């Protein structure tokens, strides 16, 4: 516990002004210190880690795909041998990422998820848990990669279970849980058949709860709808 | 890429 | 020195890696390892050097302004205390900011100012000085302030000195020079009416031997040259 | 801010 020392309030705050300065490795250290308090997290709470989180490792998901080109390039039929160090540092990239992600499913596993009781907090974390599970699959190619994979299913699957019971269609960590379940299936799981077909029926259920609304929450729901709907063009 | 949230 | 079991080339490839993939930080600590090898440095690797560290400490300037403007409103008359939380953090990364700051002046006290005898070595380095002690004039408030702007001056002028017998007026190094100066005048010591004169000062100058360059050089001279322009409009 | 190279 780097932060052990800091208020639980003081991390939280201190996390909004990294968000403010865009500083989001820090954010994302100062909301492990919060989670590491051993309290639930409130909505706003679960959403500054995540944000954090997502932010940073979207930042090296972006240097690898970098690096992976350059690499494959170097690896075609006519390229000037470059020695071992494309391969060297995206195997650092690489290896930063796994630990990222290795240290948010950490959090989810102690003991964010089996402290998490209602539908808003348990979806939420698990909807996590498959994302975090689905950036390792994205670079995974051993003898795990099938086990990594299975588990991003199995997290996006039982977090999907629950937000059908317990959620309205509208409800935005669910259209956001089913939009990126929708992305695993087309991009990992090599099934772009069901990737199409839960972001429509998906897209289509919320459309017919819309009319329950307020203004606001219409907004924020529209909003991933079209996201659904940019994915769909992308891929019809 | 497709869009995650 | 951590990449002192790298080899010099090796280092300088992923320096370019990793501004490939925007990992400045990274690029940093590659171009360290290179300097610490204790060759001189290429046109090509001086730059490698000065755009990594220029990105990073840019990056923190950037949270360092967010938070101190923060910190202001929190300071004026009407505002609800919200305790040590923004002034800490605005600290930390203050403290970050000169370590980086300390870090590059020590690379070019150690050794490279001292082995650089070429105009464009020499001046570029100097520049290089006058702009990090600028960075930490831009955070400092104590009894040392008036030193540290009096070492960016000291820099900035022995560089303006090489570069106004020894380059021509359109050469981008002198020009950069000269623009970074005349901010200096502008933001740290006082002096607009320095700033103004010395940015058109080399405006005009370098007009005048724009006809004796090449298509290429000219749009680099160019370039710098509506930097000027761009400050001037600003401040007139 | 002004524009520094
Ligand atoms: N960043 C900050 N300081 C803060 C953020 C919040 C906050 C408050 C409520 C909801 C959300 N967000 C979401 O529940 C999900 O995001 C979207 C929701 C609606 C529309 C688009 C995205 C999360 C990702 O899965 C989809 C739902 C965030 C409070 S503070
Ligand atoms: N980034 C990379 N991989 C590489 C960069 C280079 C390289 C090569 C030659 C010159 C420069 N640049 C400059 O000498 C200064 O920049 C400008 C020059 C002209 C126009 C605008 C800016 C530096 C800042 O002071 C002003 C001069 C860089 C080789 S590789």
């Amino acid at each position: 516990g780097a932060m052990g020392s800091m208020e639980r309030a003081s991390l939280i705050q201190k996390a909004k002004l990294a968000e403010q300065a865009e500083r989001y490795e820090d954010m994302a250290a100062f909301m492990k210190g919060a989670v590491e308090k051993g309290e639930e997290l409130s909505c706003e709470e679960r959403n500054l880690l995540s944000v954090a989180y997502k932010n940073v490792v979207g930042g090296q998901r972006a240097a690898w795909r970098v690096l992976s080109s350059i690499e494959q390039k170097s690896n075609e039929e006519g390229s000037e041998e470059k020695g071992p160090e494309v391969r060297e540092y995206r195997e650092k990239v690489e290896t930063e990422l796994q630990g990222v992600c290795d240290t948010v499913l950490g959090l989810l596993d102690s003991h964010l998820i089996k402290e998490a009781g209602d539908a808003e907090s348990r979806v939420f974390y698990l909807k996590m848990k498959g994302d975090y599970y689905r950036y390792l699959a994205e670079v995974a190619t051993g003898d795990d990669k099938k086990r990594i994979i299975d588990s991003a299913r199995s997290a996006y699957q039982e977090a999907m279970d629950i937000s059908k019971k317990e959620m309205p269609p509208t409800n935005p960590i669910r259209l956001g849980l089913a939009l990126n379940f929708s992305v695993f299936h087309y991009e990992i799981a090599n099934s772009p058949e069901e990737a199409i077909s839960l972001a429509k029926t998906t897209f289509d259920e919320a459309m017919a709860d819309l009319h329950t609304l307020s203004e606001d929450s219409y907004k924020d729901s529209t909003l991933i709808m079209q996201l659904l709907r940019d994915n769909l063009t992308l891929w019809t | 890429f497709p869009a995650t949230v």
